[PDB]
């Protein structure tokens, strides 16, 4: 409830102590799930940068004068959107649910991109690079690793986050 | 519907077990164990990137280098 | 001396061999080979960091720290 | 000295300077290891934001008091200044690597820097850690032993240039510690 209000209520939700104990009874694999979310969120800036950089290095026309990332204004909007998408995917993983991702991020998004002329193939590539990043962070196989987590298998959570990225891809491609 | 506001969930995960900075922000009392030193915070905030920051990123991107991870897929 | 200006040399390495966007900024003599498709740029620039970047690093740091 | 960059390095003007074509052919024989050297610079500067942010956040995760209300990175203002300084230092190191000479780094970045930090209370132990993380980042980018598939450059041994850039970071560490 507290997170839903936030994502109707303006101030942040601070879920610690007994409230955190309760949260972990209503999400599957609660401890692993929070490790997985943190592995993405705490690395968000590199994930977004690498995805946008890779989208562009694969198609440099995006930063030519006719490309959709031309001008600082447009580049800013694209970097921003990568971050927005990653945030909604991360919240889907925190909550164990796609409903907010679908309702607040994806429903209407392709229509907006179509009217703006934001290129769908390029956008899909940014999303797919972010997906690859997230999978590796969940499984702790990125180049930058968390040192001391108890070892175990998070392949289920990695599959789950992959499915949220796939919803994004399906919605905008 | 996607409401065009650029607001998105902002998550902070604090696994601060053993941290000497005392917790003061929870509101539901105590678990009587290590959950009392950990927290998930969620806010809804507008995502913004300045034009000057985008210029800095462009100066990095335009040279077609990469990080350690991933294959090199550029043709340029 | 360190002059307190917050300026630094910003280097951009443009190895754009095979690039369809024609070189034009460099107007010195040509090499007659792939050096004509590559360039080192340098510029004195005041280094600035935004409050958004600062906020991002703060959030990363809080999330990655433990004790 | 790189003559095309004389006004850049003295902050005499804000004009861009360009070395392409024959001037670039000549630059690569003036400096040593020319192609590899330029690749090495490229791999560092193109990753500057991440290098600096990872170094500062690592400095902080090792010493969280830096962002406590009494710490020298507390507030967006102080954090931004610290990130800025990390980038200034990294960029002067990158110029030392481009030119193959530490002089500009020593003269325009390091000379007087410790005394400024002492006057401000910028903690030298913490600063040294930011610099050592940046150093580690640069060495990994330069001497990257992943397979060809993962490299932006033709595979070969850049361990010498990695050692050279490490020495420039060591000059920073010695000056400010
Ligand atoms: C190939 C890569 C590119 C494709 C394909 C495409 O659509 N755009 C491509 C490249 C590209 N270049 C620029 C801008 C600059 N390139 C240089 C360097 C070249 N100029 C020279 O004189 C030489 C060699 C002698 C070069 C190599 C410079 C200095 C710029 C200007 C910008 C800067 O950051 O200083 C762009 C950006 C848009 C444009 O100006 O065309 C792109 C995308
Ligand atoms: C230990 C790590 C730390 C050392 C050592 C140090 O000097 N500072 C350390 C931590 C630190 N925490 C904050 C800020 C916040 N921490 C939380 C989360 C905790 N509050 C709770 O109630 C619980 C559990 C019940 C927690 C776990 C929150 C919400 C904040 C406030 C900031 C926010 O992002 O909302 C700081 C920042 C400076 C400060 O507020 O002390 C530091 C450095
Ligand atoms: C806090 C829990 C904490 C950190 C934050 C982290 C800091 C840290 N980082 C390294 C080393 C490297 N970081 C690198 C940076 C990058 N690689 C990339 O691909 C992107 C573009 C960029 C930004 C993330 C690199 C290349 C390295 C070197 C290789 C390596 O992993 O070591 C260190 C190690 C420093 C050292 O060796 O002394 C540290 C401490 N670690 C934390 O604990
Ligand atoms: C342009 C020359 C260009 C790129 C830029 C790059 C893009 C690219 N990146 C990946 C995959 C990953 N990137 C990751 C990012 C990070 N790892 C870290 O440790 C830091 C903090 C962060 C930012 C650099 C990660 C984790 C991956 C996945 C690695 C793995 O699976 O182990 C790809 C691959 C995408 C795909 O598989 O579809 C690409 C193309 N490459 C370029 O050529
Ligand atoms: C895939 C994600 C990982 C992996 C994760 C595992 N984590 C395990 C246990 C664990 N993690 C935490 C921290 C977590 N709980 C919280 O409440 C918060 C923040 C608010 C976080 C970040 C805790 C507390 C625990 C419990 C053990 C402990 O006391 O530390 C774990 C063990 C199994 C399990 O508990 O279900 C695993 C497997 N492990 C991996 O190897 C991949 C890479
Ligand atoms: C360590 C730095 C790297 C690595 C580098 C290698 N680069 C090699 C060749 C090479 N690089 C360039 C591009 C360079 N020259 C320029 O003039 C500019 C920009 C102005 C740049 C960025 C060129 C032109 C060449 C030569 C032609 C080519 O082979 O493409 C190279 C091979 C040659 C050599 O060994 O001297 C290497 C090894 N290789 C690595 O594995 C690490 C990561
Ligand atoms: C980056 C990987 C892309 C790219 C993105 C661009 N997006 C632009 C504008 C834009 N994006 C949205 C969606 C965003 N707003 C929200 O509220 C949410 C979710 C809740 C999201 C995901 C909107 C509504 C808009 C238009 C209004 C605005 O700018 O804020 C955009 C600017 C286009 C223009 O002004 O010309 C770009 C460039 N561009 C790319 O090339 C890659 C594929
Ligand atoms: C980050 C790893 C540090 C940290 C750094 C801080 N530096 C602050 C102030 C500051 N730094 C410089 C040196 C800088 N200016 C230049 O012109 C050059 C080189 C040419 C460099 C390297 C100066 C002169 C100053 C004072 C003037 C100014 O800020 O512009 C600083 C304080 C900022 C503030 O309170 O506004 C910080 C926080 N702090 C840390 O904790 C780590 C170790
Ligand atoms: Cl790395
Ligand atoms: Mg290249
Ligand atoms: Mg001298």
């Amino acid at each position: 409830d507290a997170f839903s209000r936030v994502v109707a209520d303006s101030k942040a939700a601070y879920v610690g102590g007994a409230d955190l104990q309760a949260l972990k009874k209503f999400i599957s694999e609660g401890n692993k799930r929070l490790d997985s979310v943190n592995s993405i969120v705490s690395n968000a800036s590199c994930i977004v940068s690498d995805a946008v950089s890779g989208m562009i290095c694969e198609n440099p026309s995006l930063i030519s004068p006719s490309g959709n990332c031309y001008t600082n204004r447009r580049m800013a909007a694209c970097l921003r959107d990568g971050e927005i998408i990653l945030r909604y995917v991360s919240y889907a993983l925190l909550s164990g649910d796609a409903s907010v991702l679908e309702d607040r991020c994806l429903n209407g998004l392709k229509e907006t991109y179509s009217s703006l002329g934001v290129p769908a193939n390029s956008n899909a590539r940014a999303v797919s690079i972010m997906k690859a990043c997230a999978v590796a962070f969940v499984n702790n196989t990125a180049s930058q690793k968390k040192l001391s987590t108890p070892q175990g298998d998070c392949s289920g959570l990695a599959s789950e986050v992959g499915g949220y990225f796939d919803k994004v891809t399906a919605a905008i491609s | 519907a996607m409401d065009k506001s650029a607001k998105a969930p902002q998550i902070t995960i604090f696994d601060h077990r053993g941290c000497s900075r005392a917790p003061k922000e929870s509101t539901g009392g105590k678990a009587g164990g290590q959950d009392d030193e950990m927290m998930v915070k969620v806010a809804s905030t507008k995502v913004t990137v300045s034009e000057s920051d985008a210029a800095k990123k462009l100066q990095e991107f335009i040279t077609f280098e990469k990080g350690i991870d991933g294959p090199f897929t550029s043709k340029n | 001396a360190m002059d307190k200006s917050a300026k630094a040399p910003v280097i951009t390495i443009f190895d754009h061999r095979g690039c369809s966007r024609a070189p034009k900024e460099y107007t010195g003599a040509k090499a007659g080979g792939k050096d004509d498709e590559m360039m080192v740029k340098a510029q004195s620039v005041k280094i600035e960091v935004s409050t958004g970047t600062a906020e991002g690093v703060l959030a990363t740091s809080l999330a990655k720290m433990t004790k």
